[PDB]
């Protein structure tokens, strides 16, 4: 079945 | 809104992947500046999802799936897509 995988980040400046 | 038009991405894993084997690809959000990088891969099987900040200015993004099949690679700044995602990606069984 369908998985969905979300992660975050910050990129910087 | 609309940040995530000059932000760019490309590389080997918005392109093709092996099943287990790490996929590797790049952001360059020079021009966007900086902000919130959210990555989703949506297939058959769930991702682990790396992040590098590299002092380039780039990110780098590599994941892994395990199984094969068709995933989606959604690469969003500040919550929207950037352009060209979602990223179709075949995932095939390894070589060797």
């Amino acid at each position: 079945a369908r998985i969905k995988a979300i992660n975050t980040f910050f990129a910087k400046n | 809104m609309g940040g995530a038009h000059k932000v760019r991405a490309g590389g080997p894993g918005l392109e093709r992947a092996e099943a287990g084997v790490p996929a590797e690809f790049s952001i360059w959000t020079r021009e966007a500046g900086a902000g919130g990088l959210a990555i989703a891969v949506e297939g058959p099987s769930k991702a682990e999802i790396s992040f590098e900040d590299r002092k380039d200015g780039s990110c780098g993004v590599a994941y892994v799936v395990q199984e094969p099949g068709d995933y989606e690679v959604s690469v969003k700044f500040n919550e929207e897509h950037i352009p060209d995602s979602p990223f179709v990606v075949p995932v095939a069984s390894p070589s060797g």
